[PDB]
RNA sequence: UAGGAUAGGGGCCUACCAUGGUGGUGACGGGUGACGGAGAAUUAGGGUUCGAUUCCGGAGAGGGAGCCUGAGAAACGGCUACCACAUCCAAGGAAGGCAGCAGGCGCGCAAAUUACCCAAUCCUGACACGGGGAGGUAGUGACAAUAAAUAACAAUACCGGGCGCAUUAGUGUCUGGUAAUUGGAAUGAGUACAAUCUAAAUCCCUUAACGAGGAUCCAUUGGAGGGCAAGUCUGGUGCCAGCAGCCGCGGUAAUUCCAGCUCCAAUAGCGUAUAUUUAAGUUGUUGCAGUUAAAAAGCUCGUAGUUGGACCUUGGGCCGG
């Protein structure tokens, strides 16, 4: 029976020590701040951060000139430098370490579509995306976590078909328009 | 307005016909039919029979707006007769169909003679 | 082996409220962060 | 002291194999009388209650405990399992089928319950905690 | 198993026809002929996989049925034929002619060739000795057995083959400071000059190569295959002229590549 | 050693001859709820445990045994015989082998439809064409895994704190909210023309028209003494019933039971049992201990084993970057 050699995976993992105060408001600092829907979007960044930082301190583990140091510190130098995830100058690989969380959550299209105006709000930006109402370069994207590159970054706009941006009204404004006829 | 536009498009003479990948855009539409697509492909390619032409695996892309699938354009109508699986011609008209029932399909004409 | 019960038999029964659904998901989140450090 | 010998390793190895009987966990895990246990390796077991007993608890507390004794389908042996809620024990009646759970703490006796590590968890084909909570009958 | 086996599964099918994992349970399974199997490339995966002239498994059969392919001069309607090294795969109703070379990645490419370089091949001799009746003859590595060869062939060296007349037409004599393309391990397809070679007296005799831009390497004899006499070889060299490359060398190719576009 | 047999080597077997062969570096025997490997889980490092299962190799077709056909079988969707079991009978006879697919009984803590198709991948035959319970498709499917709804925004309001006068006020800031307050905008859950999907259907992706006022389109599982996050609130009960992994609670003022309210954690998931890893430097090679907490043999000799003092030029220079 093929399609039973379909790879998957887990994304996050639960904290070790279930009820302390500190990291319960620590957490709850950044799932309010980036109107995340629930703990696990917050461990599912940390679970990535961590990959990436594994990664990072495995290369410089090792001695300059060596070929897979240079070779997978470009790579993943381009990797945090294509998503914004790191500022010009900074490619070095010992600024990765450096790299936090807030940073990963800063780029989620929720985050950006808040901090490019056309939201009013983190959590009107989350509907506003759940609703098909948001492009990015034409695409309809309605996944809050995108992750959105530096590269196209300039193209997020809204809909061609939203109300807010594109053309025809929604099922209530064309209801009263209706009744009022 | 729809357009079309074809890619990695490559005529062979081997089964004597073209292949190729329709990208079809419809700005306001929700799809476009395949027979609507045979007739459009029809004049851009001039093809003196719209029987010939083959399209299938339709896709339409998330957002809408946007259709991809396989267009296969013949020469002749015996080289889609022998080049053309049977199902597809029965899609397109040009084929009928038939059905089955297993037991005694062979199993107690086994036994006869 | 008589008294299997007792105590939840002596009880006064009452019955629950209807008090209104509180939000779900997002909401409750939002609910519980400005009800932590912003009151 | 330990021996450090760079050919030494056998005796590193053959004396780890001969101390290692030494730590209950592995000796119980690995000593087979697991097989021999009323479970025999299993997580649950049905059975037929036996008969409704009442055990008394420990010198701290004082109380009734409400258990039943049942008869294990799979090999014939007979155990001892608490019946867990207030009232549940009246859900139990004679000659009908349970399903037992372990009390926890693998085998070891729970709390002030003297000798008992089973606990009911199904009568009938319906959930103890699902009749304690009025969510289905039987 | 009570006898031969006939399915190939696809996980288990060779890693340099890159057959995708979920596209079937099972892999084409090459039919016995003049290659290993495992170094040969099937005729399914020549038209359906890498031309694109089929879409199916059908379609190659209704290829094949027609009598277009040819395979070394004679048409080969088998679908699971195991096409090799240095074989001409032509299809006369397109015109079009294909020496099947190695990449230095180490995987079958189809290099076009010319008309005129479509009527020879080489061949590398397996061994020479005598027949019925004294007379001698010499095997190939592609099953090939020709009779009253040369007196001078000696086992390992390659020969011209033209496939019009089927005799030999020139052969190269394998030694120190001739050009070879490597056929196994993983230098395969990395061309280069034989610049040592140690016996080693009940064990396989190790050859060393070195390229033309001065990366230094090593195989074993079995897996070297001379192209031509001289630093000059006699045949077409794919995209790469045999070199083979670091993993930066190509990042670099790249990104060198992504400022014109 | 010589034969016989085999496709062939070989005590494989026969005749004759010699007395060897393995073993504390563990033979031989026993257990395995033991098919081996690729691999799996957990992993700072070192490790510990698992590997029936889709790839490779082996083995079997109720248990043994013997075979024919054939290139290939000691074949079981082939035969012959026995043992176990069992079927049709007109009582003389005949036919058996689901550890193939589906299904049934039993066993159980424990596991899906007596469906469609060769259209994909491939195999196979005299064969481009037939066949394929291989394989695919759909159905059942909270085994695991991914994304992600259950609301957003506005002004009103009894109000509630900083920041504008901060004096003496008073309200206005980001709205924080009991607010079944008021107000439209947005949307997919559902329904469904259509097209598309497909071998034929189906689901998805597009989509006409429907489809949201908060009682509903209504989120649960566990908890609130400590460990461990969250009540010295209100009724009941009175060492009873019950809770409680552990410490403990309950004997008339229960922070622990039975309930209500309220609060807490995770959240379409969460609890429980068992096995296993971590914690465990409580198996310690890295890396633990042995006066008194468990633990130096009463003492010495001694073979294997482990361990083993110093000593024999690359030392003094040129040479190129
Ligand atoms: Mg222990
Ligand atoms: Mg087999
Ligand atoms: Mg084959
Ligand atoms: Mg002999
Ligand atoms: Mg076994
Ligand atoms: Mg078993
Ligand atoms: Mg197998
Ligand atoms: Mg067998
Ligand atoms: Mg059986
Ligand atoms: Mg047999
Ligand atoms: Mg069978
Ligand atoms: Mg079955
Ligand atoms: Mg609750
Ligand atoms: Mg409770
Ligand atoms: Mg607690
Ligand atoms: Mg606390
Ligand atoms: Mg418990
Ligand atoms: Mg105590
Ligand atoms: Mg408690
Ligand atoms: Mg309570
Ligand atoms: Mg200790
Ligand atoms: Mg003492
Ligand atoms: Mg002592
Ligand atoms: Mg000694």
């Amino acid at each position: 029976h093929v399609n039973f050699y379909r790879n998957y995976g887990k994304t996050f993992k639960k904290p070790r020590r279930p009820y302390e105060k500190e990291r319960l408001d620590a957490e709850l600092k950044l799932v309010g701040e980036y109107g995340l829907r629930c703990k696990r979007e917050l461990w599912r960044v940390q679970y990535a951060l961590s990959r990436i930082r594994n990664a990072a301190r495995h290369l410089l583990t090792l001695d300059e000139k060596n070929p897979r140091r240079i070779f997978e510190g470009a790579a993943l130098l381009r990797r945090m430098n294509r998503y914004g995830l790191l500022a010009e100058g900074q490619d070095k690989l010992d600024y990765v370490l450096a790299l936090t969380a807030e940073n990963f959550l800063a780029r989620r299209l929720q985050t950006l579509v808040f901090k490019a105006g056309m939201a009013k709000s983190i959590h009107h930006a989350r509907v506003l995306i759940r609703q098909r109402h948001i492009r990015v370069g034409r695409q309809i994207v309605n996944v809050p976590s995108f992750m959105v590159r530096v590269e196209s970054e300039k193209h997020i706009d809204f809909s061609l078909t939203s109300p807010f941006g594109g053309g025809p009204a929604g099922r209530v404004k064309r209801k009263n328009q209706k009744k009022a006829s | 307005a729809v357009t079309l536009r074809t890619r990695k498009f490559m005529t062979n003479r081997l089964l004597s016909r073209k292949q190729f990948v329709l990208e079809v855009i419809h700005p306001g539409r929700a799809n476009v039919s395949k027979a609507d697509l045979k007739e459009r492909l029809a004049k851009i390619y001039e093809v003196k029979d719209s029987n010939c032409i083959f399209v299938f695996k339709f896709r339409t892309h998330f957002g809408g707006g946007k259709s991809t699938g396989f267009g296969l354009i013949y020469d002749n109508l015996e080289a889609a007769k022998k080049f053309e699986p049977k199902y597809r011609l029965i899609r397109n008209g040009l084929a009928t169909k038939v059905e089955k029932s297993r037991k005694q399909i062979k199993e107690r004409k086994n036994r006869t003679k | 082996l008589a008294r299997a019960g007792k105590v939840r038999g002596q009880t006064p029964k009452v019955a629950k409220q209807d008090k209104k659904k509180q939000p779900r998901g997002r909401a409750h989140k939002r609910i519980q962060y400005n009800r932590r450090f912003v009151t | 002291g330990k021996t450090r010998g760079m050919g030494a390793g056998r005796k590193l190895k053959t004396h780890r194999r001969n101390q290692r009987w030494a730590d209950k966990a592995y000796k119980k895990s690995h000593l087979g009388n697991e097989w021999k246990k009323p479970f025999a390796g299993s997580s649950h077991a049905k059975g037929i209650v036996l008969e409704k007993i009442g055990i008394e608890a420990k010198q701290p507390n004082s109380a009734i405990r409400k258990c039943a004794r049942v008869q294990l389908v799979k090999n014939g042996k007979k155990i001892a399992a608490f019946v867990p809620n207030d009232g549940c024990l009246n859900f139990i009646e004679e000659n009908d089928e349970v399903l037992i759970a372990g009390f926890g703490r693998k085998g070891h006796a729970v709390g002030d319950i003297p000798g008992v590590r089973f606990k009911v968890v199904k009568v009938s084909g319906v959930s103890l905690l699902a009749l304690f909570k009025e969510k289905k009958e039987k | 198993a009570r006898g031969l086996k006939k399915h190939l599964k696809r996980l288990n099918a060779p890693s340099h026809w890159m057959l995708d994992k979920l596209g079937g349970a099972f892999a084409p399974k090459p039919s016995s002929g003049p290659h290993k199997a495992r170094e040969c490339l099937p005729l399914i995966l020549i038209l359906r996989n890498r031309l694109k002239y089929a879409l199916t498994y059908r379609e190659v059969q209704s290829i094949l049925m027609q009598r277009h392919i040819m395979v070394d001069g004679k048409v080969r309607t088998d679908k699971t034929y195991p096409a090799g090294f240095m074989d001409i795969i032509s299809i006369p109703k397109t015109g079009e002619n294909y020496r099947l070379l190695y990449d230095t990645k180490g995987r079958f490419r189809l290099h076009s060739v010319r008309d005129e370089d479509a009527k020879f091949k080489l061949c590398k001799v397996r061994s020479v000795q005598f027949g019925q009746k004294g007379i001698p003859y010499l095997n190939t590595y592609d099953g090939r057995t020709i009779r009253y060869p040369d007196p001078l062939i000696k086992a390992n060296d390659t020969i011209k083959l033209d496939l019009e007349t089927n005799k030999i037409v020139d052969f190269i004599k394998f030694d120190v400071g001739n050009v070879v393309m490597v056929t196994g391990g993983r230098n395969t397809g990395r061309v280069g000059v034989i610049k040592n070679r140690e016996k080693h007296k009940g064990t396989f005799e190790t050859i060393h190569v070195e390229d033309a831009q001065g990366h230094q390497f090593a195989t074993r004899l079995g897996n070297v295959f001379t192209i031509g006499k001289g630093t000059k070889p006699w045949v077409s060299l794919p995209k790469g002229k045999g070199i083979k490359l670091t993993i930066i060398e190509e990042q670099r190719k790249r990104d060198a590549a992504a400022q014109a576009a």
